[PDB]
């Protein structure tokens, strides 16, 4: 009878909640009270990349910290070179719509995905041809939200069907399928070790999926609205997540709780992307209010503000070196803040 | 429905059995790490103008 | 030398991007956002996985009609992707006034279509874009109303059993759902399985919408 | 007397330069403003800027001093620049009207044919017509006549008046004002009928928006060109102070054009940003 299953599930949930509550005997704000402020962080729009004829929806750097992909609804995927701000590749996409991108670490591939439910993988380094459709992965049933490169061969993807997948490019098959989300997976994030990866959702929950084993390890909740972005901590033991409630939350894996919440009364619009600095002391969150806020990591005290766009800040990224911070907005202009 | 509830209860039972450390330990670890790797961060501490690639640096 | 070659590549790519952008702006987009059983197949046929795209020419004009009916996901997350289409084609079945959803228990499919229309029209992303409203299976609806009354899906209706009265009533009921009465317009049209003029009406509606857009841009209207 | 007109001319030139440079900077800064019609708007703004930069100052100095103090060469230079700029402004207005009519009457054909390259081509053609009708006939002394009074005025360095013959006067008039006026009248009447039909489909806003655009240009320029074409037949009919006053009234169109053709919300936001 469904009644007994529901009752034991509720009992287990209450047990988990009580355990977590017992774990949280203090507060991160209290432990970080003695820590001093970081200070105002002034940033100027050093370089501005223009050429996209429509709003930008996603971007991603490379291990070189130099090249950076971008996506636009016009149907053209650009590969900018931040140093000289001179386009190095412009790929015309089959589908006019695109909702994500990915630049593999080795730099020998690029990805793309949108409403067409067909994760395309284009080859960049070729003998004579400029760019060719290396592969097209079509197993999902909904729009893709984000794609990341585990390696030149494997690629993990999240779709609107509430199911993540781990495709093998060479074979073109769903080597593994993670399911369990009750809503759309709007964004995911790989860890530095690449063994585990976190996945947001629209049902106000995040799940820590294990790549090799293929099982959910932990679940984190606490948001009052959908999760529109997520990003690990550079250390790899905790992860920050935005939401539509204008509230960012820094969850921890080991403790299995919410360490701290960044939120201010002034800001009312939702978040669209988040990221961490190299040392992780500053959480950069690109709000939907045409601005970007650099919150302190350990003090939840805002520090500086980046406002150079007219429309909402869509995508935000930072280089592994941590030297620059790219921000792409619907203004059709990427800004390499520094 | 039946399979859904069974999978749900199995996942919850597997999740409840995990070692959790007090928030104090995790907070202290994150603090120590963010303290150790603060010098290398470019955004936090002003990076030398010469080393700053975007402003003025020799490219090739 | 290498810097010169890179700058030349950049210039060529920029010229190609500008040319392709002009070519795209030349095209006219349309969104065929309809219900599940709104006879959208008949429309897509008489006009000619994931998102379907039909590119067809008429009077030396290119129409790219997008169909997202096969999405079946939370529309609130990707609807903003279509901010800028020249119009929105909305297909509705006049023969589904007495039917209910196989999932729901006592909800008329007409009421679900009405709710979807209210949601898509009063959305914060389509304040300026117009709406074309196709009504399909007109003869089937005529026969049905000849058999059964209209008070099934509307407990209040001042009118006898007749085709024209019920048609006008459904038209007004669908039209009275938009709130920006002074910013957008609804172009209704009844069609059948063998109409042979749907593309012409779509052309006329698009022409009027573009004329009104240019006028409001020049402040004449 | 001169003290009263000095401040007037100064304010006029300052307003002209400010409005025109502001419009140019607004169109050049933002990308959303970089549209087709905005190209013609930029051409008009640049012509009016050249006016306020070179023509208006010399004319003001002449009218306050009462005599030309620069030289015959500079007199001819100033006259040629004035003719070029006035013709360029009026022709940019007429081509803008033609563009609006083509776009509103048949949107698809206009969207297909028109392109930035062809817009640049049309602007270059207009400016070339202006140059051909302003510099060459002037430099060749074909504007001069044989009336002993005209020769007397030409030899004297002080007299930099615009006394001209019949041929060049009528020609420049018909090419710079009258044909553009007819074109604008026809195209705008057609656009008005189209707007009336459209409103009938779905109440005096279009009438006012068109009346402003047309009547401003008319009341600004028509008097001067009427008196000009009249001076050819018989000189004694109209005085000279009235001629100069109508000339300055026409110049005022250079200041009035930007505010009339840059009133949309996009331009408002672009101006508020800067
Ligand atoms: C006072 C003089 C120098 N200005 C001449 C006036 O601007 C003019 C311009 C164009 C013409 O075709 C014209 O007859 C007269």
């Amino acid at each position: 009878e469904l009644d007994q299953l529901r009752q034991e599930a509720e009992q287990l949930k209450n047990q988990i909640r009580d355990a977590r509550k017992a774990c949280a005997d203090a507060t991160l704000s209290q432990i970080t009270n003695n820590i001093d402020p970081v200070g105002r962080i002034q940033m100027r729009t050093r370089r501005t990349l223009r050429g996209h004829l429509a709003k930008i929806y996603a971007m991603h750097w490379g291990t070189d910290s130099r090249l950076l992909v971008s996506a636009s609804q016009d149907g053209k995927l650009i590969i900018w070179d931040s140093y000289t701000t001179n386009k190095v590749h412009a790929i015309p996409l089959r589908s006019s719509w695109v909702m994500t991108c990915a630049y593999a670490p080795s730099g020998n591939y690029v990805a793309c995905g949108g409403l067409d439910n067909i994760c395309s993988i284009y080859n960049l380094k070729t003998r004579e041809g400029n760019v060719r459709v290396s592969r097209e992965l079509a197993g999902h049933t909904g729009y893709l939200s984000c794609c990341r490169f585990l390696d030149d061969n494997q690629i993990v993807t999240s779709s609107g069907d509430t199911t993540c997948a781990l495709w093998d490019i060479e074979t073109g098959q769903q080597t593994t399928t993670f399911t369990g989300h009750t809503g759309d997976v709007m964004s995911l994030s790989l860890a530095p070790d690449t063994r585990l990866f976190v996945s947001g959702a629209c049902d106000a929950s995040a799940k820590l999926w294990d790549v090799r084993e293929g099982m959910c390890r932990q679940t984190f909740t606490g948001h009052e609205s959908d999760i529109n972005a997520i990003c690990f901590f550079p250390n790899g033991n905790a992860f920050a997540t935005g939401s539509d409630d204008a509230t960012c939350r820094l969850f921890d894996l080991r403790a299995d709780q919410e360490l701290m919440t960044y939120s201010h009364d002034n800001i009312i619009c939702g978040i669209t992307s988040v990221s961490f600095s190299k040392s992780g002391r500053l959480l950069l969150a690109g709000y939907d209010d045409f601005n970007c806020n650099v919150w302190d990591a350990l003090k939840a005290d805002r520090a500086g503000v980046l406002a150079g766009h007219d429309n909402r800040v869509s995508c935000l990224g930072v280089t592994d070196d941590g030297m620059a911070v790219a921000t792409g907005s619907w203004d059709s202009f990427l800004k390499i803040w520094n | 429905s039946i399979a859904q509830a069974r999978k749900l209860v199995e996942q919850l039972k597997m999740e409840a059995n995990i070692d959790r450390i007090k928030v104090s330990k995790a907070a202290a670890d994150l603090m120590a790490y963010c303290e150790a790797h603060a010098k290398e961060d470019p955004l936090l501490t002003p990076v030398p103008a010469s080393e700053n690639p975007f402003r003025e640096k020799k490219f090739f | 030398a290498e810097d010169k070659a890179a700058v030349e590549r950049s210039k060529m790519i920029d010229r190609n991007l500008r040319e392709d952008g002009e070519k795209a702006a030349r095209e006219v987009k349309l969104l065929l956002l309809g219900a599940g059983e709104s006879g959208k197949s008949t429309i897509v046929k008489q006009m000619k996985t994931g998102i379907v795209e039909t590119h067809f020419t008429f009077k030396d004009l290119h129409f790219k009609m997008f169909d997202v009916g096969a999405q079946r996901s939370e529309r609130k997350k990707w609807i903003h992707c279509f901010e800028g289409v020249t119009a929105i084609i909305f297909c509705v079945a006049l023969s589904d006034y007495d039917l209910v959803l196989a999932e729901d228990e006592e909800m008329n499919r007409m009421h679900e279509s009405m709710k979807l229309f209210d949601s898509i029209c009063n959305n914060k992303w389509f304040t300026d874009t117009s709406i074309i409203l196709f009504l399909n299976k007109k003869d089937l609806f005529e026969e049905k109303i000849k058999k059964s009354p209209l008070t099934i899906c509307y407990p209040e209706y001042a009118g006898s059993n007749t085709y024209e009265e019920a048609a006008a009533y459904i038209q007004c009921q669908f039209e009275d759902l938009n709130k920006r009465k002074d910013t957008k317009e609804i172009y209704t049209h009844f069609t059948c399985a063998t109409d042979t003029k749907n593309v012409q009406f779509v052309f006329d509606a698009v022409t009027d919408v573009i004329q009104r857009m240019h006028l409001r841009q020049y402040e004449l209207l | 007397w001169e003290a009263g007109m000095s401040l007037l001319m100064a304010l006029v030139v300052l307003l002209i330069v400010a409005g025109n440079v502001l419009v140019i900077a607004a169109i050049g800064s933002t990308q959303r403003l970089q549209t087709l019609t905005n190209l013609f708007i930029t051409s008009l703004a640049c012509a009016d800027l050249v006016v306020g930069l070179l023509v208006v100052p010399f004319g003001a100095t002449l009218v306050v001093r009462g005599t030309w103090l620069w030289g015959s060469f500079l007199c001819e230079l100033w006259t040629s620049l004035d003719v070029l700029c006035v013709t360029a402004s009026i022709e940019t207005l007429c081509v803008i009207a033609i563009d609006r009519y083509l776009a509103i009457t048949s949107p698809f054909r206009y969207q297909s044919l028109m392109t930035r390259a062809r817009a640049k081509v049309i602007i270059c053609t207009v400016w070339a017509i202006s140059a051909l009708v302003s510099f060459l006939p002037i430099m060749m002394h074909w504007w001069r006549d044989e009336d002993p009074q005209a020769l007397k005025c030409y030899q004297d360095p002080g007299c930099c008046d615009f006394v001209t013959n019949r041929a060049y006067a009528i020609a420049s008039s018909i090419i710079s004002f009258y044909i553009p006026l007819l074109i604008m009248i026809f195209v705008y009447l057609r656009v008005y009928r189209e707007a009336k039909e459209q409103i009938r489909k779905i109440e005096h806003k279009a009438l006012k928006t068109l009346g402003i655009i047309m009547g401003v240009f008319t009341l600004c320029w028509l008097p001067f060109f009427l008196v000009n074409i009249v001076n050819v037949f018989n000189r004694d009919l109209v005085p000279d102070w009235l001629f100069v006053f109508f000339n300055w009234l026409g110049y005022a169109n250079s200041a009035f054009n930007p505010i009339i053709y840059c009133r949309s919300p996009d331009f408002r936001k672009a101006f508020k940003r800067l």
